[PDB]
């Protein structure tokens, strides 16, 4: 239950539960597969 | 018979080929767009002047010796006066692009070396001095020269201490920035796709520069015998998707 | 969720622990891609690391202090701490700004907690009971000159009163002037010569003034009034290197010269335990 | 009026607590998102980048010599490195992983280890890397290694190998403050045939070496970090 | 008797916070509403009519004058007027626009500014308007402020022109008190042809200025204006 | 939920989302369209 | 060159109007190849129609 009007007042937001590494991971051009060969 | 090794970028009337890659890599996993309306303030029509901007300048090379501690662009600054994309820049109030840099660096099946290429979002650098010293303006708008991280410390410049990013970090975490390295055993060039990263939809070219291009020795050149102690280091980019906006006099900037 | 799967002997053309690290990438190895593993699960989810958790709890910003005493005779309330105030900032301590400079651009609403407590340290015959008056002066504002000026009477500028030992609290909604809250900013105001540099340019939200609405007793009350700030509705974008020197100044990134070495030499050998 | 009774911790201000509260700008519109590339939800997204580890710590003042592992050509039989496995500590403490696991009391789970040859392309060596699971000393000599969880690497035209140290544990969570009970393990690192230059050639040759998580880590219990403190607050 | 737990801030008065009390006097019967023409309903409404700019600034005591741009007939290439644009401040700060903006912390959206020619009807001029977007300077001639936003002039029957000084920025907001990084531009006037009066005629005509904000505008996060102040209570 | 019976005590009142400057910025007798001539 | 040497050019292409590029920047700024030389030995680049007129004389 929300008391108050403004969205600011709001509590704490709940888990993103997104959660995606490759961004950081493995931001390269063209996709790597595990276990074949890193450069052909 | 495609290789991760073998590739040919063409962006505008220029050509790159490199027939010893090692994969690139695009930050973020983004490539760069342009400005979509739904996120766009200014009302202004923007100018968007495709192929005579977004092309390939390669910017004077560098010489890696063994005393080298690594070297710092700063964009759009290390293009600000190259060709049309220069021009632009001083003549809009507001720009935006995102680039493809391409780090060249060949060598032999004799020599040793690594070269970090690291692309850092909003580098802010530290000054020498301590304190609440700034960085005057000048010093961080090197221009194609960029920074010089075994010169000297000046006045009004920013510290040049290596295993310390220019800011309070450490240099083995740069590595949580989009990077690739050059190892001559493996690799001969590097190549970073960089879109667009800042928290207003477009900005002033001049008085903001949104990353550092750092390339930075890591295992120390080794050639092999009796061969000449240095390898050139040379670095070519290009805007990608570059939008100008609020067109007028011409901007005088320091210096 | 499967934490490990089984895994057994492996004769192959195919090694995935094999790869180059040139390329920019960390490929997603697994404990079973190179011994025998059994099945194993999570019972974990990674609450506990989430970024709204990370900077969602109260951390102290700010230590200010004010007093009550008779104002007769002073010329300069502002320098008598008959009021303070905080050109508000979050570099301020250290311990959160750390942790906020994991990332590059932040968005966030502040819950604010103001604790105030008193200190009467020369002989009183008791403990007054004194009212504070929070303000925050909008840049652009008619900053509070005296003590009871007609600035205080913030009849468009958002005040709390509260007691001293008490604590007050509210929450502010993201007064950011772009997207977001720029962590770093490599840039200038202007292109002048002699322009500021980094974000001290960029974080000028004016700054919050506090003073004590009763009038003076015979003795003289320390009020110290502690500032908390709690993250809620995170958002954050491209995480930096962790902060490895000291910090010098609010809102730039300079270290301090002759700074010690950050990384622990070996008590031994490259080979040593 | 409806009657109420007040309970213990009444007035309390706990940190860490999470409830709703007045907003002081009532009606105020925030100015809109847009989009920026990058978006982090979860520490646990990070730490699975690898970062560099400054392995080589034996110098005096920190220096980028100290991420160099060196190498000699022609050794035999000998030992590269070695370390234990305090994530929290030592060579892992200044790393993105050391650095984060610092903000938890707790961790649990797989770490992976690489290392990535930088000697001329002519040249050739073979290396075993072992993982010491806790219970037995830092092995002496690569007989004691072997016998572990150990990789033989062999250097090639694939330049980084990805060593894994696997969760072996008794009790699920160890302590990220080193702590015995709670302990991991030794790394150790030894030449299993020897580096060898092409003619021409001279000198050391390094490794770099990297460490990030699986995905298959846990990290609980948030607390404060010993890698920062202050003595007076800062001021613009 | 339902247990209850009371959190920080209890007692506290916030003056922005927007609560039920009860009413002093129950029962009462408030006199109806009968109709008056004009109700506003939000500032916006209100800043979108023009008022004047005392544009003509340089005397030294407020008067009529300052009001009134004047113009010089027979003069070519020369510069009329030029301001700065801190809609908060200097010429603006006294008109509507001006003195609403001082209620609010962050204004974004377009201006409209307009110039009323007052000169005999025989007369004749064309005038150049240029607004320059923030980054460069306040322009020094013509030939300099024709590169930016401008509109060419002419005097004529219809006596009134507007030009618009549509939003040119990166940072969605700017402050409303002068601040550089926000800062939004120059405006500034200059002959295109000439004035030129009728004969039987002479001496200075003068142009009208007003300013009013476009319909896109938008004002947020309230404060308190620095355009009044006292110093003891008022009596009766 | 009003907890009191007067309707002075209830809390303020809601965005008008009225909103029309005409009676202010265009009180001309005969319209005006932007665009035709002021004055014809 | 020997197989185990290794070399990075750029051809550059100007068309009318401008010199003949004097330092590399210059050529740098028309159209231009890096060429970088490896198991692949030859280099194809082409000189584009760049031109007002549609016909030049082969004197
Ligand atoms: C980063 C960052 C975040 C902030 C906060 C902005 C200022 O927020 C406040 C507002 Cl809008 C109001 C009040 C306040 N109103 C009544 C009492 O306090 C206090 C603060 Cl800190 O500043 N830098």
């Amino acid at each position: 239950i929300n008391y108050y009007k403004d969205a600011a007042s709001t509590s704490s937001a709940g888990q993103s539960l997104s959660m995606d590494p490759s961004k950081f991971t493995e931001p390269v051009k063209d996709l790597m597969l595990k276990g074949a060969p890193a450069l052909n | 018979g495609y290789s991760d090794r073998v590739q040919q970028i063409t962006l505008g009337n220029s050509t790159i080929t490199t027939q010893e890659a090692a994969n690139a890599v695009v930050c973020y996993a983004e490539w760069p767009e342009y400005l979509p309306d739904v996120d766009a303030s200014d009302v202004n029509k923007t100018s968007k002047p495709d192929t005579s901007v977004c092309r390939f300048y390669t910017l004077d090379s560098k010489t890696w010796t063994t005393g080298s501690k690594g070297w710092c662009w700063k964009l759009p600054d290390a293009l600000k006066d190259m060709g049309v994309f220069g021009q632009n820049m001083f003549f809009h109030s507001l720009g935006r692009s995102g680039y493809t840099v391409h780090v060249q660096c060949n060598a032999t099946k004799f020599h040793s070396g690594c070269l970090l290429v690291v692309v850092i979002p909003e580098h802010q650098l530290a000054s020498h001095e301590g304190g609440n010293v700034s960085v005057k303006y000048t010093f961080t708008h090197p221009g194609e020269r960029g920074i010089d991280l075994s010169s000297a410390n000046e006045v009004g410049g920013p510290v040049k201490d290596v295993v310390y990013n220019m800011n309070g970090t450490l240099l083995g975490n740069l590595l949580i920035f989009p990077h690739q390295f050059i190892n001559l055993r493996t690799n001969n060039t590097a190549t970073i796709v960089i879109p667009y990263i800042n928290s207003v939809p477009i900005d002033s070219m001049t008085r903001h520069n949104n990353v550092s291009l750092m390339v930075i020795p890591i295992a120390p050149l080794t050639v092999p015998t009796g061969a000449t102690p240095s390898l050139p280091i040379t670095v070519t980019i290009a805007p990608m998707c570059t939008e100008f906006s609020g067109i007028r006099s011409k901007s005088i900037v320091p210096q | 969720t499967v934490a490990s799967i089984s895994s057994g002997p492996k004769h192959t053309q195919k090694v995935p622990i094999l790869t180059a690290n040139e390329t920019g990438a960390t490929m997603p190895v697994l404990p079973s891609d190179s011994i025998e593993t059994r099945t194993t699960y999570m019972h974990f989810n990674g609450s506990e690391t989430d970024v709204e958790c990370f900077l969602g709890r109260a951390a102290c910003v700010h230590v200010t202090e004010i007093q009550n005493k008779d104002a007769t005779g002073i010329d300069n309330h502002r320098e008598a701490k008959l009021f303070n105030d905080w050109k508000i900032n979050l570099s301020s301590l250290v311990q959160l700004r750390k942790k906020l400079e994991l990332f590059t651009y932040v968005r966030f609403d502040s819950e604010y907690t103001i604790l105030a407590t008193a200190s009467q340290p020369d002989s009183a015959n008791y403990s007054s009971n004194l009212v504070v008056q929070a303000m925050y002066v909008p840049p652009g504002a008619p900053n509070p000159k005296e003590w009871d000026d007609y600035t205080w009477q913030s009849a468009s500028n958002p005040s709390v009163f509260f007691k001293v030992g008490d604590t007050s609290r509210f929450s502010v909604p993201y007064v950011g002037l772009a997207s977001a809250y720029n962590c770093f900013y490599d840039g200038y105001s202007h292109d002048d010569a002699e322009t500021q540099y980094g974000i001290t340019v960029l974080n000028h939200m004016g700054s919050m003034a506090f003073r004590i609405v009763n009038e003076h007793d015979e003795h003289k009350t320390l009020v110290k009034i502690r500032v908390y700030h709690r993250a809620k509705h995170v958002e954050a974008w491209i995480p930096r290197a962790p902060r490895a020197l000291p910090y010098t100044s609010i809102g730039r990134t300079n270290y301090p010269k002759n700074t010690e070495p950050v990384i622990k030499k070996r008590k031994g050998d490259i080979k040593s335990y | 009026g409806l009657p109420t009774t007040t309970l213990p911790g009444s007035g309390q201000f706990l940190t860490t607590d999470d409830r709703q509260s007045p907003s002081a700008l009532p009606n105020y519109e925030p100015t809109p998102r847009i989009h920026i590339p990058g978006k982090v939800h979860n520490l646990l997204e990070i730490i699975q980048v690898d970062t560099l580890i400054p392995m080589n710590n034996t110098h005096t003042k920190d220096e980028v010599n100290s991420y160099l592992i060196p190498l000699n050509a022609n050794r035999q039989n000998e030992q590269v490195f070695g370390t234990n496995l305090f994530i929290g500590d030592g060579v892992f403490k200044t790393t993105l992983l050391g650095e984060i696991v610092q903000y938890y009391t707790h961790w649990s789970g797989s770490l992976r280890f690489s290392l990535m040859y930088t000697g001329p392309a002519l040249s050739s060596a073979k290396l075993i890397l072992a993982y010491t699971p806790p219970g037995a000393r830092g092995p002496q000599d690569r007989r004691e290694a072997m016998l572990g969880t150990h990789v033989v690497w062999d250097i090639g035209l694939q330049s980084t190998i990805v060593m894994t140290i696997p969760w072996t544990s008794g009790v699920q969570f160890r302590y990220t403050d080193p702590d015995t009970y709670t302990s991991a393990g030794f790394l150790s690192c030894w030449y299993q045939t020897s580096l060898i230059l092409p003619p021409e050639t001279t000198g050391q040759v390094y490794l770099l070496s990297f460490i990030s998580a699986c995905p298959d880590f846990k990290l609980r219990l948030m607390k404060d970090t010993q890698t920062i403190s202050q003595t007076v607050a800062l001021t613009e």
